[PDB]
RNA sequence: GCCGACCCGCGAGGGCGGCUGGAGGUAAGGGAAGUGCGAAUGCCGGCAUGAGUAACGAUAAAGAGGGUGAGAAUCCCUCUCGCCGUAAGCCCAAGGGUUCCUACGCAAUGGUCGUCAGCGUAGGGUUAGGCGGGACCUAAGGUGAAGCCGAAAGGCGUAGCCGAA
RNA sequence: UAGCGGGCGUGGAUCCCUGGAUGUCCGAAUGGGGGAACCCGGCCGGCGGGAACGCCGGUCACCGCGCUUUUUGCGCGGGGGGAACCUGGGGAACUGAAACAUCUCAGUACCCAGAGGAGAGGAAAGAGAAAUCGACUCCCUGAGUAGCGGCGAGCGAAAGGGGACCAGCCUAAACCGUCCGGCUUGUCCGGGCGGGGUCGUGGGGCCCUCGGACACCGAAUCCCCAGCCUAGCCGAAGCUGUUGGGAAGCAGCGCCAGAGAGGGUGAAAGCCCCGUAGGCGAAAGGUGGGGGGAUAGGUGAGGGUACCCGAGUACCCCGUGGUUCGUGGAGCCAUGGGGGAAUCUGGGCGGACCACCGCCUAAGGCUAAGUACUCCGGGUGACCGAUAGCGCACCAGUACCGUGAGGGAAAGGUGAAAAGAACCCCGGGAGGGGAGUGAAAUAGAGCCUGAAACCGUGGGCUUACAAGCAGUCACGGCCCCGCAAGGGGUUGUGGCGUGCCUAUUGAAGCAUGAGCCGGCGACUCACGGUCGUGGGCGAGCUUAAGCCGUUGAGGCGGAGGCGUAGGGAAACCGAG
């Protein structure tokens, strides 16, 4: 701000006897550098979302997605080894092609790696789940680790 | 932030349990000699209220 | 330290943009601006016609720096990524399922 | 950005076209704000207004000839002319630090010009056993071992010490 | 920073990474001077044919500590630097209650000195009512309650409890020897030493009965190993056609992936390149109880005693300050002064005090953690983008300004690479004119864009009978677009026509600011309530810190707050 500019308390000026204006010291918005008012800080954009109505939306939002039949939990898979070709060919296997989406849901290390360098493979996993993620992606790859994750998320 | 909640209003008066702001009468002290229990039970208390509305927003956090 | 591009001092292809699709010669590397040259960008330069160093009519190049990430290396086979090998005596770089790089020399 | 005699909105504005330009742009659905000028004798910036006008810095003054160079009353070489001489001549202390000296140079600075410099680029120059100051002296004064005192800082301060035209 | 130039690299160079030499003089400066980089010497060696001059190397400051026979010294340390974070001796005023002296900013700036990656504190002479808790810092909440006040503005506890974190040992005095001076040689005044012991259910000293012990707690102490920091290393996968100066683009076919993070490349690239995901490494200097060892050390009953158990202290009174506490019944507590004990029958609180009753051990210390801050470093952004962002994107804490203190700036762009325009023409050059060059030469050397203000060239149109907020309306004349009708704009004739903004009951005003034009430019942030509302739940709604988790990843966590009953000053009653 104004008052912590580079420079210092000087009020060069009298206040009568001069010529233009009228000013204290050089720190103040009306110049160059010398300090803004109330703009932009480090600040600090936060607030709190009961969980009751939180989770209703955890739930509605893959529930949207229930209400669409954009989903699948898979057990054991094809592409178990975090190579691509195999879980490609499984890719194919569940019915999907090449210009989709994947918030996946599943969690397996081994799965999350390989599908997460392949382009349209965004992969998502359970222990942190997202209904921005469901909104914007499609598809609920799964294993019931991650329904079973939504069970006790939404339990009430 | 936390502020002050000013309890001078606080002790000299009592809203109604919701919002009617509501008190005591006023002049005493430099009164009686010359009188009678006229105006001696009608000290008794008050009304109050309108621009004591403003004076509802003084008061603030307690309710009390 | 680092300066560790992918180019030595030899021969390879080309694949720029004045004139995409030549080859390199012993390929003076200089410096560590990325600046490589072997007969690439053959324009023609000025310098004074004095009597000195220069003709009674002085206007002529040849060869003239150009960038790095312009080639591709190469072996008896095509010309494929170079990936390194311990040869467990010296350390050099063999090539998709062929080979050659700096195995001129013993290596 | 430029230009517009075309399209759209009651409007701020929105679209299309060509030239300039050369590597970005960012819908619809949303959102986060240094966000909208024309003034504040605004901060700044650029540039005009008077304006070919007042002035070229003490009313002691130049002339020619010749020379140089693209360019001369403006520099220079000699003939000629006036002004000072308690100073307007010479020195020292002070201060300024290459300004010096020379070859060249005018784009600046010079209150025009300038081949000229006191400016410029580069080189080259400042010699002490005797001058002058330091390997000698103190004065006012200061610092300061000691000492007195101050909450802190430090004040106060003997012997000593730096100290001068 | 180009160069001349003459030299070094697979008998392996620049180079970074490590240690060491070098480190001249100034600099707390330090022999001693002293105006900052100069000068003067006592001393040991060295050099000059070297005594007389000079340098080379060695030395030479002050305060605080123990030994040193007071001796000379020997060993020790010391000062001065520092953005903010912490502590202390003192210490303002601006302002604020719209006045002003108490109350306020404020113990904030300031001065000095100190201390450390932490500081500070810490084992209860504690809370305060639980006959209950159980060392210290931070947070949240208790609660803005309690409580203070020209009862004015305003100032603000802790206990509670839920979290971050958890660490515990000694002294003095008693007491037992031992060494040294004195001396009223005493069975003595003390002190240099060692063991003795540390208490709040009171402990122990010492003396006697138990049996008093290998083991046992194991460090904050020493010793290591894994692991971290300052050079590096492997690295998935593409080939052709094409517009062009350049393709990566649009197309064909093929591939890569623990790698689609980004940057480069003449443009927009997973597949060309540093690298990414991942995986891997150190001789040198430093880091580490995590695993471990050992080491320092620390762990047991009872009788009698009765020795001690912190002295100008505790305690009283006057002058004090903190605590929410302003003179209040003021308690505790920190101390200017005067006064002045005790040894567990010892003494500090429970808000004067008395009583009771609980609480509790002073007047001698120490202790990691958690906590804070940000110069330097990495991380990384609904952060800015050459008047912004630091005043500094560049030879900026620099040009310039004050004697100095101090004030302090303005300022980014050719290309992809200089290929930076050779040869020639006007000139004295400066600048141009042909060239070459590159896609591009209004990309040509201050070189992306290049508005307007402001200054100019030709030409198309008007204006010399004219009275003016210069504009607008009808018409016409002219020049150029339009096939048509139309239209540009030039402005002769007439109808009309009292500047912009401020301030005013009221202005074109001779009450005011403005040269023009360009830009930076002013209603905001966490929370605190209030009305509304779009939603959730609805007699129920909701988490704080903080914890597992994230590589832009969620979840959790009942401490607490409120709504449900109000009312009485209270005691208390109670839909009364």
């Amino acid at each position: 701000t104004r008052g912590e500019v580079a420079y210092s308390g000087r009020k060069i000026w009298p206040q009568k006897h001069t010529g233009r204006a009228r000013h204290g010291d050089i720190g103040a918005p009306i110049f160059v550098g010398g300090g803004v008012v109330f703009g932009p800080k480090p600040r600090d954009y936060s607030y709190t979302l009961p969980k009751k109505v939180r989770k209703k939306g955890l739930a509605m939002a893959v529930a949207d997605r229930a209400r669409e039949g954009k989903l699948l939990l898979v057990e054991a898979f094809a592409g178990v080894n975090g190579k691509t070709k195999e879980f490609l060919a499984w890719a194919k296997e569940a019915g999907l092609d090449g210009s989709e989406s994947v918030l996946l849901v599943t969690g397996n290390e081994l799965v999350r790696r390989a599908a997460r360098n392949l382009p349209w493979v965004v992969t998502l996993a359970p222990e942190g789940l997202n209904v921005y993620d469901i909104v914007r992606t499609e598809r609920l790859v799964m294993d019931l680790d991650a329904w079973e994750v939504f069970q006790n998320r939404i339990g009430g | 932030p936390k502020m002050k909640t000013h309890k001078g209003a606080k002790k000299r008066v009592k809203i109604t349990a919701s919002g009617k702001v509501v008190a005591m009468k006023t002049g005493k002290r430099h009164l009686n000699w010359q009188k009678s229990g006229k105006e001696i039970r009608q000290k008794g208390r008050k009304f109050v209220l309108a621009k004591p509305e403003a004076e509802r927003i003084k008061l603030l956090l307690p309710y009390e | 330290r680092v300066k560790m591009h992918v180019k030595k001092g030899d021969t390879v292809l080309v694949a720029s943009g004045k004139y995409k699709g030549r080859v390199g010669k012993v390929k003076e590397v200089l410096p560590k601006k990325y600046a490589v040259i072997v007969e690439g960008v053959n324009i023609v330069k000025k310098a004074v016609r004095v009597s000195p160093k220069y003709p009674q009519g002085g206007f002529i190049e040849k060869e003239a720096p150009l960038h790095a990430s312009k080639v591709r290396p190469i072996c008896p086979a095509c010309g494929k990524p170079t990936r390194v090998r311990k040869k467990f005596l010296e350390n050099g770089k063999k090539i998709r399922v062929c080979a050659k790089c700096g195995g001129a020399l013993d290596t």
